[PDB]
């Protein structure tokens, strides 16, 4: 029951000393643009600036996008929702 | 049952928060009832805070809001005088015709279609017309024919001189373009106004 | 508040602890008034030049009035010498008597930007604006912003403290008139701090938990970074050019002050990276940029090929400007990483990662003769790996026969780039003494 | 190190600071 | 090498079965050795294996192992192997009690895919 | 033993088209995935996935495909030298 | 001729806006005209932005009227409804009549895709046939609308970036040229590239897999990524799986599942979403919950 | 044949004390070129004739 995760490629070359490793992208990033600043690449900087300012002067992620089959769990949504309507 | 002022004052604290909330049905309900508050509370207080709410509503995501807000703005201009609108509302609504989005440029056209009814003729000719006419060349087909739709409604309010001088070239130009639908609206408006 | 605190600073003997308490409250709640560049200009000199000049030149200055200046100023283009004469006598006045003229100058700063006015008018207006800044900054900043909006809302103080980038939404003609760019940067530097204070107070007010605090911190970091980014965008030349040297110098000073004020801004602006046409400017303009050699090693580790390409390019100019053992210990790592990415990169990205970074290697060679054989080994290796890849698919130029010596294919472009770099490194070594 | 003291200068004798993945 | 155990449920088994990716090597011998090691571990843990006391027909642990493969040449980081050499080193204690890794109850069936491209 | 080392000088990626044996490509995919090089792991996966070769064809097509790839490789190889 | 017919169509539009279905002869004349107006569009009927993409409808007329209230009236805001607008609804006939009427009135202010549910077999056993027989008595209108359902396009392309199709990708299909070469004048076969396009869906699996629906397949993250690379597409939009937020991203911002039929079957209670792309391809999102009845 | 300067020069949903309208962009947006090859039909025949003669 333990998953195996690929590691960051460590490439010390004999042509900051002897222990360096260029990072390898990990799919499970899920960057928190709101909680941290070094995300928000340069292009969308203005958008995320305005959006964070609004969100504050008025949560961590603007898009939820649950990939689970939970999108089709109308049953669980109903159990969450109260409905005492009975004839 | 309860005079305007009593309940208006009672609800004034919560109007602004209620003026923007999740559901849009309640926003529509408010925007429908605001002009009574405007009349009750006079020009000064409305310009102090309510004007901002009306202007914010003029660009709401939903379309029912936009339309209802423009209709309500129709009431406000006649309640508070033509000069008041020419002073406060016109410079902003008319300025709203330049953003990259086309939705707001459609909102401006609806607002012009509505206000030109109440705002007399000289003000419409020297403020509204020039912009509407200059918008005829917009690359967006939607606005391109909805401009003809607006001209159809606004034509009766001009004087024959202004129409035959400037409107006719724009309308005949619209017929020249390639989009069948805008061409049909151009022909329809041309025949309705009997300019040719 | 500013006027009173200056008066209290002047008179310290009497007011026992009031001066200390007031200054604490100012510096803690109103940081957009404790900007050293503002208070330093107050001390002027002890040269008494201003005093002696004023005592003998004010006399009866034919009773100049705000309306008189306004009259002349409404037709300044028709008559500029009148305006020159009026403001020349304005400069002598004390910091108080100038307040009545705040509206006249600030309100009508638009047409100053019009071409033709000798820059003496602008310099004198800048000096007057600084004098007024030393007295009443709060009102003055709002007046100036709403006067320099492009040709029109009336921004408020509370509005600007929310989104200070509103300062930069000004007439594009501002970005090419040195004296007014100075004032715009002053406002920007003030209002960024003001925004920090405003958010800090607002969160405490609305608390009626940490998530909010680090949201505030993230917002402020991004806000400072964006301000720096638009400033660099200003330094970039516009296509029309293809004055700017003075504008870039003023922006360089401002950026230097921000960088000294906080390092994290240095670490964030760079991890975002900025148009690399600017490196030759900033590397020299901002003397406090040597710090980058600290975290470039961290930067290169980032997966994004864009970030790595930027890192190597930056390191190129840093090595030229500074030649230190740390700089070389990082330049070696740069070449090792390039060798590694050579092995680990498909061709479609090999082109996109090697074409805009190879001209960086001549800079390394210029800086460090010791780090030379590795450079040449990597260059020949990449050259012949690209050459081998060339034959795999038919080409129309077939650069192989060029051995005895437009929009082409990527690999041909890459080979031509390597040839140019080798020519360039040979030239730099021949003429490098 | 010493952002304002300059690397070549006489020496005086006597909350997320990194990328989220990194 | 293992994805779903006995205590695991059908939901987890489905998840792991579906979410698989193909990036390993055809180490059929090692994989079979691991599977049989798990099975024999379970069978000695149960203790129904009456060594030195005959073989009990009633004591049964019927298991069927379906392996799926293409039948390609066996691959190993050392190189290609033309014969199925099941490793003889058994870190699992008690293997010596039985000559073969498997027992009489367990049956193995192999599916070999041979679908033509066209 | 040759693919193992990291000192390649022969445009290691572009040549995956010519290789036409499934087993060596399986080795390549394993090596790339282990060393963490996805941009080439995907190329290897695509090369394997190509329908031309499947190790189960009636071999009439397999021999022709191997011959064609040999021709292409030797032609490029001859172009490279001299 | 054309002018008088246009005014006549206007009366049908306003009447349908009042939930009043047209006469059988009017339906016949509408279907006949629609054949000639849909024959001229290839499989990938390209549509220029701006646009307002709308997900599954399943013929819920009150919901569609609220959707018009939200997005805007059809002549103003261009729309790209995606299929499944004929079934599991008590006003399916009215909904489909309104959609086809809008399409015929305006050739390019709207465009309707073909969902899995618009075929001869499915409608017979999922209500629409029963609804038509109950309302119009006979099945003449049914054999008109089922005939029309074949002439619909299969996929839409927005400014060469967005790819809108009801179901999803398919192992047989690989490129837009294949879609263009597919022939649509055929009731959806039970197995084939056309079949799967209307029954595909996303999943967190990878590779492929038989769909539990019994038709089509289920694609994985890598499949969508590879297909997008193959053809320069940057985002695929489908609407076949019911959702809650109304719009959900999957495959790391590669496929958007849209659903614009709130409170599915009157009991799910799910919200509904609508996507809209401005002229500069600046996507947004709106959400809603069915209007009071 | 076959930036931030401008972005902030107009921004903020025209409200300023409120968020921005859209929730993002799907990519670069508006693939610009849409460019056609119409260099010249003529004399391409003659170039083809030259190549064909060489082949013959
Ligand atoms: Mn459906
Ligand atoms: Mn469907």
């Amino acid at each position: 029951g333990k998953k195996v995760v690929q590691e960051t490629g460590i490439k010390v070359r004999s042509r900051e000393y002897t222990g360096f490793q260029v990072a390898l992208l990990n799919k499970d990033l899920k960057p928190q643009t709101f909680r941290n600043a070094y995300d928000i690449p340069r292009r969308n900087l203005l958008d995320h600036l305005t959006r964070m300012r609004s969100n504050l002067l008025k949560d961590e992620d603007q898009v939820h996008s649950v990939p689970i089959a939970q999108m089709g769990n109308y049953q669980e949504y109903l159990k969450q929702v109260p409905s005492p309507l009975r004839e | 049952v309860i005079g305007i002022r009593q309940l208006s004052q009672s609800l004034l604290p919560a109007i602004v928060e209620l003026a923007e909330d999740a559901k849009w049905r309640v926003r529509l309900a408010i925007i429908e009832y605001m002009p009574l508050l405007a009349g009750q509370l006079g020009v000064e207080f409305f310009d102090e805070k309510l004007n901002s709410l009306c202007m914010a509503w003029l660009v709401d995501h939903v379309y029912a809001i936009r339309e209802a807000a423009t209709s309500n703005l129709k009431k406000l201009v006649e309640k508070f005088g033509k000069e008041w609108a020419h002073a406060t509302i016109i410079p902003k609504v008319l300025a709203m015709s330049g953003d990259p989005n086309y939705l707001h440029r459609m909102t401006t056209l609806f607002c012009i279609n509505v206000l030109s009814e109440v705002c007399g003729q000289d003000i419409t000719t020297k403020h509204m017309l020039p912009t509407v006419l200059r918008m005829a060349g917009d690359p967006v087909a939607n606005v391109r024919f909805n401009v003809a739709k607006s001209l159809q409604k606004i034509g009766p309010i001009l004087d024959n001189s202004t129409l035959q001088s400037e409107v006719k070239p724009i309308l005949e130009k619209l017929t020249q373009d390639q989009d069948v639908d805008v061409k049909y609206f151009a022909q329809e408006a041309l025949t309705v106004l009997s300019l040719a | 508040i500013k006027f009173l605190i200056r008066q209290a600073q002047g008179l310290q003997q009497e007011l026992g602890g009031l001066h200390s308490a007031l200054l604490r409250l100012l510096a803690t709640n109103y940081p957009h008034l404790c900007i050293v560049d503002d208070w330093i200009c107050e001390e002027e000199i002890t040269g008494t030049d201003a005093l002696l000049r004023r005592m003998l030149l004010t006399n009866n200055a034919k009773n100049h009035s705000p309306k008189q200046l306004q009259e002349a100023f409404s037709a300044v283009p028709v008559n500029n010498t009148q305006v020159m004469q009026i403001i020349e006598h304005l400069t002598l006045l004390s910091a108080s008597e100038l307040i009545p003229y705040a509206e006249v100058l600030t309100s009508n700063m638009s047409q100053l930007l019009n071409s033709g006015v000798p820059r003496r008018i602008l310099q004198t207006v800048n000096k007057l604006w600084m004098v007024l800044n030393t007295v009443m900054p709060r009102r003055l900043w709002v007046m100036t912003v709403n006067a320099l909006q492009p040709s029109q809302q009336k921004y408020t103080q509370n509005d600007l403290m929310i989104d200070p980038l509103i300062v930069l939404r000004c007439d594009q003609r501002v970005h090419r008139c040195p004296p007014l760019m100075d004032i715009t940067l002053h406002m920007l530097n003030g209002y960024l701090l003001a925004s920090k204070a405003y958010l800090s107070a607002h969160l405490k007010e609305t608390e009626q938990e940490v998530t909010r605090e680090e949201l505030k911190n993230a917002l402020l970091a991004a806000q400072d970074s964006a301000a720096v980014q638009i400033l660099l965008e200003i330094c970039l030349p516009t296509e029309e050019e293809k004055n700017l040297r003075e504008v870039q110098c003023l922006i360089c000073c401002l950026l230097h002050q921000m960088y000294i004020a906080d390092p994290n801004i240095a670490k964030l602006v760079h991890f975002q990276g900025y148009p690399c046409e600017l490196l030759p400017l900033t590397v020299a303009g901002i003397p406090s940029m040597h710090i980058c050699l600290d975290f470039i090693p961290e930067l290169i580790a980032q997966p994004e090929l864009e970030k790595q390409i930027f890192a190597i390019q930056l390191l190129s100019h840093l090595c030229i400007q500074y030649a230190l053992p740390k700089s070389l210990s990082v330049a070696r790592l740069a070449v090792n990483v390039m060798g590694t990415l050579l092995t680990v990169l498909t061709q479609a990205k090999r082109y996109a990662f090697f074409m805009p970074t190879l001209p960086s290697l001549v800079s390394f060679c210029r800086a460090f003769p010791p780090l030379y054989e590795d450079i040449m080994s990597l260059l020949i290796q990449i050259g012949q790996v690209c050459a081998s890849d060339v034959a795999t698919q038919t080409r129309d130029i077939d650069p192989i026969i060029t051995r005895l010596q437009g929009s082409m294919d990527p690999d041909v472009q890459l080979c031509h780039c390597i040839e140019r770099t080798v020519i360039e490194i040979i030239n730099m070594s021949v003429s490098g003494i | 190190t010493s952002p304002s003291y300059s690397p070549t200068s006489p020496s005086y004798s006597p909350t997320s600071p990194s990328y989220s993945p990194t | 090498a293992i994805k779903a155990g006995w205590k695991e449920n059908h939901a987890t088994f489905m998840n792991e079965l579906k979410n698989l990716q193909a990036e390993g090597l055809t180490t059929l011998g090692q994989s079979l050795r691991t599977a049989f090691d798990l099975l024999n571990l379970n069978r000695l843990v149960t203790g129904i294996d009456n060594y030195g006391q005959g073989r009990n027909p009633f004591f049964l642990e019927p298991a069927i192992i379906i392996t799926i493969t293409d039948g390609s040449k066996l691959t190993t980081t050392s190189g290609v192997q033309d014969e199925l050499h099941l490793p003889l080193n058994s870190p699992l204690p008690g293997s010596e009690l039985t000559k073969e890794p498997f027992r009489w109850d367990q049956r193995l069936f192999a599916l070999v895919l041979r679908l033509p491209g066209t | 033993k040759s693919l193992q080392e990291q000192n390649s000088h022969d445009a290691m990626d572009s040549y995956y088209d010519y290789i036409w044996d499934v087993t060596i490509l399986e080795y390549l995919t394993y090596l790339h995935h282990k060393r963490g090089e996805t941009d080439k792991r995907q190329i290897a996966i695509k090369a394997i996935g190509q329908t031309e070769l499947n190790a189960s064809n009636p071999e009439e097509v397999l021999q022709l495909a191997a011959q064609r790839r040999k021709k292409k490789f030797l032609q490029a190889m001859a172009k490279l030298y001299f | 001729d054309e002018k008088v017919f246009t005014k006549e169509l206007d009366q049908w539009i306003e009447q349908l806006n009042e939930c009043k279905q047209l006469s059988e002869s009017q339906v016949k004349s509408l279907c006949e005209k629609a054949k000639e107006i849909l024959t001229k569009e290839s499989n990938v009927q390209e549509v220029r932005c701006p646009v307002t993409v709308c997900g599954d409808v399943h013929g819920q007329f009150h919901d569609l009227m609220e959707l018009f209230r939200i997005g805007g009236k059809s002549p103003d805001t261009n729309y790209l409804f995606m299929g499944d607008y004929v079934d599991r609804g008590y006003y399916s006939v009215e909904t489909v009549t309104l959609l086809v009427a809008l399409k015929v009135r305006y050739r390019e202010r709207i465009t309707i895709l073909r969902g899995n549910h618009e075929s001869r077999q499915i409608t017979q056993v999922y209500g629409f046939y029963d609804e038509c027989l109950r309302k119009y008595g006979n099945a003449n209108v049914w054999k008109y609308f089922t005939d029309l359902f074949d002439y619909l396009p299969l996929t839409a392309l927005v400014d060469g970036q967005i790819f809108c199709l009801h179901g999803g990708l398919s192992p047989s299909i690989d490129t837009l040229d294949h879609i263009r070469a597919l022939d649509r004048l055929q009731e959806v076969p039970h197995e084939g590239p056309m079949c799967d396009l209307l029954w595909s869906d996303p999943d967190d699996r990878g590779g492929w897999g038989i769909s539990p629906r019994g038709a089509g397949y289920t694609f994985g993250q890598d499949i969508s990524e590879t297909f997008n690379h193959a053809n320069g597409l940057t985002l695929v939009s489908r609407a076949h799986q019911l959702v809650m937020e109304g719009y959900n991203w999957c495959h790391d911002r590669n496929v958007v599942t849209i659903f614009s039929a709130p409170n599915y079957c009157y009991r799910c209670g799910n919200q509904a979403a609508i996507m809209e792309l401005d002229d500069t391809l600046k996507y947004s999102f709106l959400q809603f919950d069915p209007a009071p009845r | 044949g076959q930036t931030n300067r401008r972005h902030t020069a107009a921004v903020p949903g025209p409200g300023g004390i409120w968020s921005v309208f859209h929730a993002g962009v799907i990519g670069r947006g508006l693939k610009p070129p849409k460019f056609v090859q119409s260099r010249n039909q003529q004399e391409v025949i003659y170039n083809t004739q030259s190549l064909l003669s060489l082949l013959v």
